[PDB]
RNA sequence: UGUGGACCCGCCCCUUGGGGUGUGUCCAAAGGGCUUUGCCCGCUUCCGGAUGGGCCCGCGUCCCAUCAGCUAGUUGGUGGGGUAAUGGCCCACCAAGGCGACGACGGGUAGCCGGUCUGAGAGGAUGGCCGGCCACAGGGGCACUGAGACACGGGCCCCACUCCUACGGGAGGCAGCAGUUAGGAAUCUUCCGCAAUGGGCGCAAGCCUGACGGAGCGACGCCGCUUGGAGGAAGAAGCCCUUCGGGGUGUAAACUCCUGAACCCGGGACGAAACCCCCGACGAGGGGACUGACGGUACCGGGGUAAUAGCGCCGGCCAACUCCGUGCCAGCAGCCGCGGUAAUACGGAGGGCGCGAGCGUUACCCGGAUUCACUGGGCGUAAAGGGCGUGUAGGCGGCCUGGGGCGUCCCAUGUGAAAGACCACGGCUCAACCGUGGGGGAGCGUGGGAUACGCUCAGGCUAGACGGUGGGAGAGGGUGGUGGAAUUCCCGGAGUAGCGGUGAAAUGCGCAGAUACCGGGAGGAACGCCGAGGCGAAGGCAGCCACCUGGUCCACCCGUGACGCUGAGGCGCGAAAGCGUGGGGAGCAAACCGGAUUAGAUACCCGGGUAGUCCACGCCCUAAACGAUGCGCGCUAGGUCUCUGGGUCUCCUGGGGGCCGAAGCUAACGCGUUAAGCGCGCCGCCUGGGGAGUACGGCCGCAAGGCUGAAACUCAAAGGAAUUGACGGGGGCCCGCACAAGCGGUGGAGCAUGUGG
RNA sequence: GUGAAUACGUUCCCGGGCCUUGUACACACCGCCCGUCACGCCAUGGGAGCGGGCUCUACCCGAAGUCGCCGGGAGCCUACGGGCAGGCGCCGAGGGUAGGGCCCGUGACUGGGGCGAAGUCGUAACAAGGUAGCUGUACCGGAAGGUGCGGCUGGAUCACCUCCUUUC
RNA sequence: AUGUUC
């Protein structure tokens, strides 16, 4: 019945990106969208749109890749090189503002749920708030 | 393990084994030679190796290597035991400290003199 | 006397026994000194302060579950007792509770913390010194006195031990400072002084203070300093190597200058200004006097001598190599391993490297060890998936809206003592050490705030899950029956000389007529073809028929509305063998008897043969119980064969079973929409090999045995996968006088000759 | 000089080549290796028992001390309602006796275990290891082991099957 | 058919 729908969403992204899919579908939640809002805003995904497979709400996510490459193996570089759930139903992870992580030394982003919404590490730090470490991306 | 398993049973902290009941965890131990005798090493090596069975203050009788070319240990010689085994004599977990109690130094020794309990020779 | 206070009761307020108030009762006291109608010290009661405490509560606080049940003042109540005070603290009475897998109880270990050591951190280890808390004072109980003690140098008793004794009795408690003795690898002066700071008593003078301040001893530790500095040869001697020219020690020395640790001379501290005395008032404020253990020390000035250096290592890790001696000896050794006559690994020399008043060793802790893995590991074959279901606790929980604000985050604030750590500036000539100031710091309390996520309550949805209707395939299970083939045996017939059996034989069966053939019958076991796939959670399930019965798939999209996943324990199922009571017994067949084979043959081959194999009931509970792969869910190319549903059916769509493969994973082999990929949940399990699935204990079992499951000791590996070989009483293909086909010899005889002896 | 025989064939013997296969060999099958038995050393389990430590249960005796009742036909004080002595009792350190639990030590002897350069017997395993192996179980045998039943492939040379796959 | 060892 899906233990962790967020994890499942991140995993749908990683699985799709590793086979260079144009887009992928994920059963919809408001929370899922708010995560995607950010992925988009930070440029890991082209963006998303609500849709309706067989009478039911999904979020179709539009994946983004690098240029095709030279040499044996011309597969594009990933924009999303790495996307990893931190907090999870079996071990929830919470961090206040002063111990938010710096992910891949600035070139990455962490994402968290806060009392002011879903923010990145930079948003949160500048807002002065902590929250649940949903996941990290780079 | 899942984190819940780790909560429930946790991880077993290592725990580890003395090579050396010089009881107490003393660094040394007084004993008396019970028997002084020679023994033969384990397969690869061949020698007439010098060991003393030693009855200890620590309550334990154990064997102990007598390092150095030549020695002066006999049946009631008092001895300082040291710890350190010998990859070659099975069940010899200890050395005798030359230069102490009844263990003489090693005569003519000139190089590694402070092991082997040998006084700095006179350069007359 | 009663300012006041205590107590019962009533009243008001307050809200656990807090504050007030009324009447009743009940409760105080101590004097001493002076320069004396005034001062100083004391005495009594009450109120408030400050300081120090007691008791209580939340949370945190090691190892064993081979410790799983614990508990009688035990849990609670009522009324007492007790105390400063709550309280089963203690006691009567009543009730029957209380605690425990969120680990009670028990056993083992341990004082706890600030800190400390290690570590990148998270962690790990530790808790000596200094600070804080606790406990103890020869062992055990006990109270007294008191503001306080159940009292370290107070008391009682018991016990242990010692001492004096005139034998009547007495005395004692260093875990205070020193010291002795014993134990030990090992740890100091029976030091100086109260000058300082602090403490007790006193109006004060002052007394006391092994607290303390100092000195001493110990390289035990850290910091600092010295053993010279500058010059000085293409380079003495000695000693080592040598290719007999040299090369090395080495600018090292000798030698010239220079400086001047120690020494000796002179001077000489800070730390000490108070208390006290006088003016003032015995206040503030001003003035005076005493006082130094350390110490004739630190330090300053003046003279002034070239003045201790050692320890470890030089095979690799690891920085640093030659000669001799030695010859698996002597010896080295942390691991790999060195040593067998040219050893950079033994011992010595020279030479070198590394540290240096030290250098090594042993012990122990952290590191390295992502080798208990939170950070940060794993289980197909390396150690590791539980034999499989069912399911309890527990863990985890789809989509939407609202309320709450416990988690969570934010802000403020309190707390987080000092010392230590960290930053800055300062004091000792530096540093160590020390001062002063500064920033931190999780935790936790309080107030305020946020609501994304987690939780919770409320409502909602239908994608998960269950259900209805309709269809289906199936060795899924159970009970009853009954069908043919075959084997055996019995009764017959017919027929006659062997059958059987092996590599070959024999045992055995057979003239009391076997074998082969036919008829009659019995009885047991298993179901040929179909037949490869199918069913089941696993084990496992195969003739046909009937009854009973479980799982499962599909379709309609009809009902419920998250009802879900997993699952420590528990319950049930669990091949074969095996066990118990019965039955049954054809074939087979452990053991066993015979025959062979063999060096032996307690085996393999042959002839027999008992349990057993079969059935009922009851046990046992294991396994290569295997896919050596836990369950559930989602996600990530396809191709092809196949089982079984559905389909405006040349293909689509679901559920299973196979093979090949995308991406990806994997040590590799391999796996790959039936994952070993990508992820979330939950369970189980691993932590080198042997010892050992052993011992001990405990549980289960009628027994066999099962489950749970160590350590000593031992080894430096055990091991997975793949690679190159080599090998095979493995395969294919192929060769040579290899065999085979031939012809002639050797082995016998004499002798020649080489050899063993 | 004189001067033959014979070769079907490659199954077998000795040696060898190429591919393949299994391997626990690699000093490479003149390899490895298993168990009894024999010897030595080490550490252990069991063992008639013996000896401690701790602990629990019941019963008996019970010091000090607080506390409670009495203090009378009873002494001493008095501040005579009282106090003190004195007496009884509870609890009680400990001690005694009996039986359990746990832990330690030790024990004639004894089971197996590990280690011991070249012990005896056979040859179980590794190559179809010469009877594929392994496995739970059961019986038997100096010893490995054998044999029964069932399982596993971590075996099978074949074969022919079906699948995959590559045809061209 | 069997057929050990170094
Ligand atoms: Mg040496
Ligand atoms: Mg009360
Ligand atoms: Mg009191
Ligand atoms: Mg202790
Ligand atoms: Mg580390
Ligand atoms: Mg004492
Ligand atoms: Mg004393
Ligand atoms: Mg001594
Ligand atoms: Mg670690
Ligand atoms: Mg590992
Ligand atoms: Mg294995
Ligand atoms: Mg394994
Ligand atoms: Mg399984
Ligand atoms: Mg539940
Ligand atoms: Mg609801
Ligand atoms: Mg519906
Ligand atoms: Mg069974
Ligand atoms: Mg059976
Ligand atoms: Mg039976
Ligand atoms: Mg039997
Ligand atoms: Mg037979
Ligand atoms: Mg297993
Ligand atoms: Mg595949
Ligand atoms: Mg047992
Ligand atoms: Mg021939
Ligand atoms: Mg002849
Ligand atoms: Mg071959
Ligand atoms: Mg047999």
């Amino acid at each position: 019945m899906l233990t962790d729908p967020i994890a499942d969403m991140l995993t749908r992204i990683r699985n799709a990106t590793r086979v260079y899919k144009e887009s992928t579908d994920v059963p919809a939640s408001r929370f899922k969208e708010e995560i995607l809002r950010i992925l988009a805003r930070e440029g890991f995904i082209k963006g998303y749109e609500r849709v309706d497979v067989d009478g039911k709400p999904y979020l179709r996510v539009y994946l983004k890749y690098g240029p095709r490459r030279q040499g044996p193996d011309p597969r594009p570089e990933q924009v999303i090189h790495h996307i990893r759930r931190i907090s999870k139903p079996g071990r929830r992870v919470y961090v206040g503002v002063k111990e938010i992580p710096r992910v891949r030394r600035g070139l990455g982003i962490a994402i968290l749920s806060t009392s002011k919404g879903v923010l990145t590490d930079r948003e949160a730090r500048k807002l002065g708030v902590g929250g649940e470490l949903i996941c990290e991306v780079w | 393990p899942t984190i819940n398993q780790l909560v429930r049973k946790g991880r077993e902290k290592v725990r580890k084994k003395s090579k050396v009941p010089a009881l107490k965890g003393a660094p040394f131990r007084r004993g008396v030679c019970t028997v002084v005798r020679t023994v033969t090493p384990k397969k690869p090596n061949s020698a007439l190796r010098k060991v003393a069975k030693v009855r200890l203050t620590s309550g334990y009788e154990v064997t102990a290597y007598i390092p150095g070319e030549g020695h002066n240990l006999q049946e009631h010689s008092v001895v300082l035991i040291r710890g350190g085994r010998v990859k070659d004599l099975p069940g010899v977990r200890y050395h005798i400290v030359r230069g102490v109690y009844d263990a003489a130094g090693v005569k003519d020794r000139k190089k590694s003199r402070s092991k082997y309990g040998t006084k700095k020779p006179k350069e007359a």
